[PDB]
Formats: C-alpha cells, sequence, structure tokens
C-alpha cells in the first residue's frame, strides 16, 4: 500500500459572528497532497451542530471536493491548536474511509461546544478557532 | 454531563 502525508491548518476568524442556525456550514480552502494526482479536498464545520441530537456540539468533517477517480481511501485526524500554539483534543479516524467526489467523512459531535466556548480551556483566543487536519491517502 | 468528545465516525448527513 502506497500512502501519502499531508496536512492542513485552518483558523476560523469571528467564531462568534457564526449565524445561531443548526444548517449553518463553514467551510475551508481547498488543499491537496503533493502527489499532483486531481485530488482536491477540505474542511467543513457546522459551528451549531449538524442535527437535533448533535446541536450541542461542533461538527467537523474532511469533504473531498474534487476527484476524477472513483475513489481514494484515506485515514484522518483532526485536532485543534490551544492558545499555546500546541494540538490538543485530537481525533482520529483509526482506520482508512472511502471517499468518493461530494463525499466527506468525520465526527458530528467533535467537541462540546461549551467547552470551546469556556474561556478557561484557551480554546478561542482572540475569537478564532483554529482547527489542524492531517490526512493520510492511498496512492 | 454529555461526553466532551464522541469518536465515532460517520458521514455528514443530517438525521
Amino acid at each position: 500500500a502506497k500512502v501519502v502525508k499531508f496536512s492542513y491548518m485552518w483558523t476560523i476568524n469571528n467564531f462568534s459572528f457564526c449565524r445561531e442556525e443548526m444548517g449553518e456550514v463553514i467551510k475551508s480552502s481547498t488543499f491537496s497532497s503533493g502527489a499532483n494526482d486531481k485530488l482536491k479536498w477540505c474542511l467543513r464545520v457546522n459551528p451549531k451542530g449538524l442535527d437535533e441530537e448533535s446541536k450541542d456540539y461542533l461538527s467537523l468533517y474532511l469533504l473531498l471536493v474534487s476527484c476524477p477517480k472513483s475513489e481514494v481511501r484515506a485515514k484522518f485526524k483532526f485536532s485543534i491548536l490551544n492558545a499555546k500554539g500546541e494540538e490538543t483534543k485530537a481525533m482520529e479516524s483509526q482506520r482508512a474511509y472511502r471517499f468518493v467526489q461530494g463525499k466527506d467523512w468525520g465526527f458530528k459531535k467533535f467537541i462540546r461546544r461549551d467547552f470551546l466556548l469556556d474561556e478557561a480551556n484557551g480554546l478561542l483566543p482572540d475569537d478564532k478557532l483554529t482547527l489542524f487536519c492531517e490526512v493520510s491517502v492511498v496512492q | 454531563e454529555k461526553p466532551l468528545q464522541v469518536a465515532a465516525v460517520d458521514s455528514s448527513v443530517p438525521r
């Protein structure tokens, strides 16, 4: 199995200005590996959760935005950058998931929002949420 | 009360 590792850091500025609706989606800019294979990825966040059951959480997904092949398998890992600059609260997929164009995989309940908004945890310094994604794609 | 994070992986489909 041939594997390409790559990563993306996303800073969401003005986090408290997100819309107060569970529908709302925010997406990152697209990013890619160096393998030069026409794959484009982005991150997707539901700041107020995906749906009623998850409304207390922030949801976080990896989306394969563009891919001219039938499928690609990839492992992934998300983390939050704290006010010290270190990664915290990471979660990984453990195994590789099958992506096709337009498909996303991730965590409906990535982190409870009240924890996020709790000043003492230092995860929204300056009203900014910084997320780090590591991806390992099978080539 | 509720877990801080749930490591269950799924695909963005609202319920």
